[PDB]
């Protein structure tokens, strides 16, 4: 390969498992939970970091 | 297996995490729920209340044990995100199990395509309950009206943890003895990594099995009335229910499923 | 070739129980 | 379970105990210094 | 001395297929069960014919559940025809592998 | 039932220079070893009660 | 003490017994499948076939077979011949009880499975791989496809288009029209003759004629050679030998000897060896030359196989044919005679004076005869060639079709014309 | 009917016999055509010194061509023409001539034999003409993986010894070689009672006692000092010697631990251990069925091309271990099972396993013993190894007395808390740093 | 491979009954004459 | 991922030097053809069914002479720009793109 | 391969970057530096935590 930006970089490469990773295709709505279950730990960091930014 | 594991260390990290942030405000709640939940585990008998102590930094909780959940609040997150990419690890070795059950090797889908705006999509209605209880009904869910700062002598007759931990809070009261109810409130939650154990069917579909979606779904329905009783006077009422839902989880989780199991497998003549 | 090649003569390097060339190290080896 | 259990296996567990019995002592030995039981320190 | 309890479990046998999903789906049961060591064996031990179905009728099935269709009422998997095609090969699988313990064990 | 006395006759009368206490495999040397320990401790626990009542 | 005892069933099946004195007991099933038993569609089975005796079988799986007989430190051998396919099985005394039971299995009951038979395919080049790193090997294999068109000019390992291509019903097939009856030979080193026949007579009886692979045989001269880039050449030069356990073959081996260079003596050369002698002369300093004889039962190659260099290809092949002319132009003095006779006998002793040896030579004699040959007898055989007989056949190699096969760098290797 | 124990004890017993200079006489008798007599010398490499490293082996080329009776291709043709087969095989404790010949052939025989042993006739022509063909073996030797790195094996486990040379000897040792040296060679170790005359088959001992002719016999002071200078320990060492050549297709790897001389109780239960272990090839039918782990792992796993455990026995020294072909890629994974069946071995076995290995070294020892050739040789080399014993029927009593608690305790001697002799021939890139395989050999994890 | 520069090389085939008998074996493997 | 990628720079990127070497390919292409019996008359014929009754042949090079990196990257980028592909494989097409990933391949954001 | 801990699970073979990986043999004592970098941040961690445990 060359200019496969992708992997390219190793780094790049490590996050291809959002892009080009095997999904199922029938799968219930029930998974997106795992996905929101990050969102949300993030968006508490973020909130508690500012919150703790004034405590 | 691997990955059931690490979730259960996510689940009870975070159950941590929940758990002191909630008294860092040092509201009447908090105060108070800090100290029944600590001292709970002064039940051990040897230790436990030389180990009450310690984590407390004295023999109360006063600021000693209030800046120690500021600095573990604050750093647990941080630590759990190392776990959940150890999970996602894992789990990215042998991909996203289906409502069929069945491997879906000779049906697989880009996950940029579209699982990122289902992800997007997932994320508007997740912000969407987010705002719709943080703009519209502030408190609603955050039970505790306890704005008091806390009084020592001071007693809500009323104390109770969370939703989160109200299903751990109901499960210490059906037991009389401490000792009993403390250890049946950490088999509540830790009973989690037994399941794979347990399971008794060829179907890891539950899909395809009546049976356990009737009692997977009162399981649920009994998760739910546990929360209830967490908010509940510890009285006869109460108390009666309490106890024959605590029973009824572990049943469902212990005993019936994994019996059901095998019955559909029979009838499948598998 | 591999049969031109010896080893380097590792008395200086080795330790005093094996250093002898004419007697066992298995009664003196195991000190070490 | 079933499949763990067997006749054959006994060395094994011989064999595990001292290195576990030995494991065993090591605790008592860790855990006191941190205890610091005065019974202990009289031993 | 099953005569009628077992007549009724026979009855029943074809109420708990209808009952599961895989009835429904039109997908064998055999196809059904969770992949793990031994099934992924004997799946490997399959016949082009018997297994290259295994994987249309998977195809078909997870294409249906990812966009919420059942199929329709005449294509359906009717209990009276329950291939057990995986089974034979799955028993063996497992003999084999319960052999190999008591070979080792003893 | 069973019967497979034949299997042990023959399992027991293996010449492996083995005391019949321990002729019967690895359990037969745990279940002893247990057995002894615990009896030399609690011979031991014992003097030292006595030796404890002895005393005023 | 007690000598064999041979035993011609009513299905055909031959049986021998001799209860030795020493610890080890070996039995021996040889079936009369040899590679010339397959066809241009099914080349290459019996090799699969031989490396597939550790499969699942009716009434003993892959997984117990092996481990049965680790358990008792028995080893399970199958020894496969352009004609024959011998089925070896070792342990001790106590232990052949265990052991026979794996044999009968192995042998009556294989349950080729789709899943099992494919993931050895791969084995196949394995194990060609290993056995293709001695020039004698492909040599000799490309001697006996040139010599023959049919039959016996079929090779022991498969042929590299075959390998993934062997299917379960062909192995099915091949078991079952020659893992027969009537080709069989049973043969024990240290059991009881009686309780053989028992256990033979039990698990020993099914039907299946010759030739359902398609049996005959002929002779056709022609030459397979291959360049290589190796410094070395080896070539073989051959003619219809004469055929197995008959007058003519035995010349032939006679003779084989008055040329034959299988040195007796380590870091020695021969004196006795002509071929050698004669090559020596003309040729250059490093160089070897052995002459070659095989025997089958319809038909055989005699001659000899060479080892030079680059240049010297041709000088030392020539020369090696020249030498032999000689003895057909009838120049061979009585004295050379008998010492090869002698080199023979004492080799064929030597040859039978192992169990493993021994084991061979009986269950061959089976194959091919209906009975044992004592050694004796075989030794008179051999003495009664004439010191005339010998150039005779010799006269024959000179003035027999040619069928040559070569490796390595051809400019100067004889072609056909060349000789 | 008959039973394995029954036959034991019914096998021709060995009879062991002297002539006056010390000439040792063995024979197993069956009153069978072929015969297989020997002469088993043990004055072997070990006793070379620097110079004469490969002198034995040179003479070797020289033993059947010409007695100063027999000239120029005189011991062949005289072979030849009988149909008897005459072999030269040396190691680096004991030289050995035998010849295969028709039982009748004695007479001849055990003639040729003897003569061959004394006289040599060793002209200049030939001892130029050997060298030439040494060198050129050599530098075939240098063709050899296993070959070049067993012998780094025993250089770096006998490092700074006598008994780390090569039996071949070394390059320049065969260029420079005085011809008077050959002679003292001989001279001083070919002098009996080192010699032993071995025979199995269809001969009566009698005869071989009374056939055997002693040309001459080795009273010498130097005969004994000869024999004095030999017998010396040989200091053990544990080293690697690492020669990486990335040109080569595989990686040949022997890995050991010394071991005791040829006599000792714990040299049976050693053989009995690496039953277990095994050894395993490429073309093996059993692959992954095959009940030792290392040969399944590999099976299974494509781990190794081949490999083999080995005991090798000296007197006063020992190799134990292993050694395994295998891709570039898998030097790693097989040294861990491997190392790891060792450990597993001398903490973990199981009476089942060990009983299993017992069986498998009866046949090992008794299929071995197959032939006139066979026996011939276990006679001769037995009688300078375990002095003049055949222990034959002893072996299985001996190999009885295995328990697992007895192969266990005996492992652990030679195996665990010990240091590595590591040698390979690379593509050694991958293969493990020496102090990786040693807390191989102790237990904490892995 | 094995270097045949030398003398010592002399194999060719030829014994009485077995020609070029092929063995395959789970314990051990080979080619003779 | 290459191909995709190469019509994109195509119709955004193309250089002067490079459309002139493709040019003077297609001149020999399109003389070289027309070489013997046979080639000429399948021209003539199928030529008159297909661009009616001309035979461009000498216009050709003009036309192809008009050819500009300017005129190569606006003509292409009618066609192959955001416009959606025809995709067709037989498998092992196991790790083929997702129909809109090689949708998106044909617009620029990166890649 | 099989029963290979540190490949049997795969989080365990992301730590044999500590213990099989190719490192260079002449090598200055400067490199000590990196690791003792990362012992310096688990230090200064774990200390934090405890003094944010009374600040
Ligand atoms: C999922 C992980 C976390 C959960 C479940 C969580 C939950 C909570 C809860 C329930 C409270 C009580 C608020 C109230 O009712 O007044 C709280 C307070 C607080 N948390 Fe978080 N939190 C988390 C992470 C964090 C992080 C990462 C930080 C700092 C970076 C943080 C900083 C604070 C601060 C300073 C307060 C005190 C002031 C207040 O009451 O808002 N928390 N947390
Ligand atoms: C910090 C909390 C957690 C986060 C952020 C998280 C995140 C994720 C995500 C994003 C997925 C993929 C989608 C899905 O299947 O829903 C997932 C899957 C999974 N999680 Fe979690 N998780 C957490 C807690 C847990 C807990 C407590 C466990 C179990 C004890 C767990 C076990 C699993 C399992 C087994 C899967 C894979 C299921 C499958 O698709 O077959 N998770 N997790």
């Amino acid at each position: 390969m060359t200019n496969i930006r992708k992997s390219h970089p190793l780094m790049k490469i490590v996050n291809n498992a959002f892009i080009d990773l095997p999904a199922p295709s029938n799968i219930s709505s029930w998974w997106n939970f795992g996905s929101l279950l990050g969102i949300c730990l993030i968006l508490q960091i973020l909130t508690g970091l500012f919150l703790a930014m004034h405590y | 297996l691997e990955t059931w594991n690490i979730g259960v260390i996510l689940l009870l990290t975070v159950m941590a995490t929940a758990f002191m942030g909630y008294v860092l405000p040092w509201g009447q709640m908090s105060f108070w729920g800090a100290t029944v939940i600590t001292n709970l585990l002064s039940a051990i008998p040897y230790i436990g209340t030389n180990l009450v102590e310690w984590i407390w930094g004295g023999f109360s909780v006063d600021k000693a044990t209030l800046t120690r959940f500021f600095a573990f609040h604050f750093i647990l997150p941080f630590i759990i995100m190392a776990i959940a990419m150890v999970h996602l690890l894992f789990l990215h070795e042998t991909g996203s199990n289906n409502p069929t059950g069945i491997s879906s090797d000779v049906d697989k889908i880009p996950f940029h395509p579209y699982y990122t705006i289902k992800d997007i999509l997932g994320a508007l209605l997740l912000i969407l309950a987010l705002m719709l209880l943080v703009l519209f009904a502030p408190d609603l869910l955050g039970d505790p009206d306890n704005y008091t700062p806390a009084n020592p002598l001071n007693t809500p007759p009323h104390i109770k943890p969370e939703w989160y931990f109200l299903f751990a809070y109901a499960i210490l009261r059906s037991i009389p003895n401490k000792l009993g109810g403390v250890l049946a409130l950490a088999f509540s939650i830790l009973i989690l990594a037994l399941i794979p154990l347990l399971h008794t069917s060829k179907q890891r579909s539950m899909m395809f099995r009546p049976l356990s979606q009737c009692l997977f779904w009162a399981l649920v329905a009994d998760l739910l009335t546990l929360t209830w009783i967490g908010g509940q006077p510890v009285e006869h009422p109460y108390i009666t229910i309490g106890q024959l839902a605590s029973v009824l989880y572990f049943l469902l989780i212990l005993v019936l499923m994994p019996t059901a199991g095998t019955i559909e497998n029979k009838l499948l003549k598998w | 070739s591999h049969t031109d090649i010896k080893v380097p003569d590792f008395s200086d390097y080795r330790r005093p129980e094996v250093l002898d060339s004419t007697k066992s190290s298995k009664e003196s080896s195991e000190a070490r | 379970l079933t499949r763990f259990l067997g006749p054959r296996y006994r060395q094994l567990a011989r064999n595990w105990v001292p290195t576990a019995s030995l494991w065993g002592a090591v605790g008592a030995v860790g855990l006191v210094w941190a205890t610091d039981w005065r019974l202990i320190l009289d031993w | 001395a099953v005569s009628a309890s077992s007549r009724w479990l026979e009855g029943i046998r074809k109420w708990y297929y209808n009952a599961a999903g895989f009835n429904k789906l039109g997908l064998m049961r055999d196809d059904t069960i969770h992949e793990n060591d031994d099934v992924k064996e004997a799946i490997r031990r399959l016949p082009e014919n018997l297994y290259d179905d295994r994987v249309f009728r998977i195809k078909r099935a997870l294409d249906l559940s990812m966009r919420q269709q059942i199929l329709p009422k005449e294509q359906w998997t009717k209990y009276e025809e329950d291939k057990s095609y995986l089974e034979p090969y799955l028993k063996e699988v497992i003999r084999e592998r319960k052999e190999r313990e008591e070979w080792a064990k003893k | 039932f069973e019967n497979r006395v034949a299997e042990k006759q023959k399992l027991f009368q293996e010449d492996n220079g083995l005391p019949v206490h321990l002729k019967g495999g690895a359990t037969d040397n745990i279940l002893y070893r247990v057995t002894m320990t615990l009896c030399l401790g609690g011979t031991l626990y014992s003097l030292y009660c006595l030796g404890w009542a002895s005393f005023p | 003490p007690q000598d064999l005892e041979f035993t011609r069933l009513p299905n055909g099946l031959v049986i021998a017994s001799l209860e030795n004195y020493a610890p080890a007991s070996r039995i021996g099933l040889f079936i009369k499948a040899g590679s010339r038993y397959e066809n241009s569609n099914n080349l290459g089975t019996s090799h699969l076939l031989r490396l597939a005796s550790s499969l699942t079988t009716k009434g003993a799986s892959s997984f117990k077979i092996t481990r049965g007989i680790e358990a008792v430190g028995g080893k399970l051998s199958v020894t496969s011949t352009r004609e024959n396919m011998a089925y070896t099985v070792e342990c001790l005394r106590d232990d052949v009880d265990i052991l026979m039971e794996f044999l009968l299995n192995v042998t009556t009951a294989p349950e080729f499975r789709r899943w099992e038979v494919a993931a050895l395919q791969p084995q196949l080049r394995i194990d060609k791989a290993v056995a293709l790193q001695n020039p004698q090997a492909h040599v000799i294999e490309n001697l006996h496809a040139a010599a023959y068109r049919n039959a016996l000019a079929n090779s022991l390992y498969c042929p590299d288009y075959r390998i993934g291509k062997v299917t379960p019903v062909e192995l099915h097939d091949y078991v079952q029209n020659h893992f027969t009856s009537a080709r069989m030979a049973l043969i024990g080193l240290g059991v009881s003759h009686p309780v053989l026949k028992q256990v033979a007579e039990q698990f020993l009886n099914i039907r299946g004629g010759l030739g359902l692979s398609g049996a005959k045989a002929k002779y056709h001269g022609g030459e397979i050679r291959e360049q290589n880039g190796d410094s070395l050449v080896h070539a073989a030069l051959v003619a219809e030998s004469a055929a197995i356990g008959s007058a003519e073959a035995n010349a032939f081996s006679v003779l084989q000897h008055v040329l034959g260079a299988g040195p007796h003596v380590k870091r020695g050369s021969n004196a006795t060896s002509s071929l050698y002698q004669a090559v020596a002369k003309g040729v250059h300093q490093p160089f070897d030359v052995s002459a070659f004889n095989a025997s089958y039962s319809d038909s055989g190659l005699f001659g000899f196989y060479t080892i030079s260099q680059a240049a010297s290809a041709g000088d030392v092949i020539k020369a090696a044919y020249n030498q032999v002319k000689t003895i057909a132009q009838g120049n061979l003095s009585n004295p050379d005679v008998q010492a090869a006779k002698n080199k023979l006998k004492a080799g064929y002793l030597m040859s039978v004076e192992s169990s493993e040896g021994f084991l061979d030579e009986v269950g061959s004699q089976a194959l091919a005869a209906g009975s044992y040959t004592p050694p004796s007898t075989v030794l008179q055989q051999i003495d009664a060639v004439a010191d005339a007989d010998v150039i005779n056949a010799a006269k024959k190699f000179v003035s027999g079709r040619k069928s040559m096969a070569a490796s390595g760098n051809l400019g100067h290797t004889p072609f056909i014309d060349e000789l | 009917t008959a039973t394995y124990a029954q036959a034991l004890q019914s096998v021709p017993e060995t009879q062991v016999s002297q002539l006056d200079n010390g000439l040792r006489v063995a024979s197993e008798q069956s009153s069978q055509p072929t015969c297989t007599v020997g002469v088993w010398i043990d004055a072997g490499s070990r006793y070379e010194s620097e110079k004469n490293n490969g002198a034995g082996y040179f003479v070797e080329h020289l033993a059947f061509k010409g007695t100063k009776n027999r000239p120029g291709n005189a011991l062949e043709k005289e072979v030849e023409s009988m149909g008897a087969h005459l072999n030269a095989y040396s190691t680096r404790e004991h030289t050995a001539y035998y010849i295969k010949a028709l039982s009748k052939d004695l007479p001849k025989a055990v003639e040729l034999l003897a003569d061959i042993v004394q006289n040599c006739s060793l002209e200049d022509s030939q001892i130029e003409k050997e060298r030439d063909v040494i060198l050129q073996e050599l530098q075939e030797n240098d063709t050899s993986m296993r070959d070049v790195v067993f012998n780094y094996l025993h250089a770096t486990a006998f490092q700074g010894t006598p008994l780390a040379q090569s039996v071949e000897g070394p390059s320049e040792n065969v260029r420079k070689l005085s011809r008077a040296d050959l002679t003292e060679y001989l001279s001083r170790h070919y002098k009996a009672p080192r010699m032993v005359l071995a025979a199995a088959g269809g001969l009566e001992h009698r005869q071989l006692l009374d056939l055997a002719q002693k040309h001459f016999s080795g009273l010498s002071g130097t005969y004994d000092e000869d024999a004095v200078p030999t017998l010396s320990p040989c200091r053990f060492t544990g080293s690697q010697i690492c020669h990486r050549e990335d040109g080569l297709p595989l990686a040949h790897v022997a890995i050991a631990v010394e071991g005791p001389g040829w006599a000792h109780p714990d040299n049976v239960a050693l053989q009995v251990a690496n039953a277990i272990i095994g050894h395993y090839d490429c073309t093996y039918g059993g692959g992954a069925h095959l009940s030792s782990p290392l040969a399944s792992i590999a099976a299974t796993n494509k781990l190794c091309q081949s490999f083999q455990t080995f005991n090798i026995c000296y007197a006063d020294t020992g190799l134990l271990g292993a050694h395994f072909v295998c891709d570039h890629m898998s030097i790693d994974d097989m040294m861990f099972v491997l190392q790891g069946q060792w450990m597993r071995l001398c903490t973990s076995a199981t009476e089942s396993e060990v009983l299993r290995g017992k069986n498998l070294l009866r046949n090992a020892l008794v299929s071995h013993l197959d032939g006139t050739t066979p026996v011939c040789e276990d006679i001769g080399r037995s009688l300078l190894t375990y002095g003049r014993r055949i222990p034959l029927a002893e072996w299985e009593s001996r190999i009885a007395e295995v328990d697992a608690r007895v192969v266990r305790e005996v492992c652990s001697k030679y195996f665990y808390d010990q240091c590595p002799a590591v040698a390979g021939f690379g593509p050694i890139e991958q293969l493990p740093d020496y102090n990786r395989i040693r807390s191989g050999m102790f237990w904490l994890r892995f | 491979k094995r270097s045949v520069l030398c003398r010592e090389s002399l194999r060719g085939q030829a014994a009485g009954r077995p020609l070029v008998a092929s063995v395959s074996l789970n314990v051990p493997a080979s080619v003779r004459y």
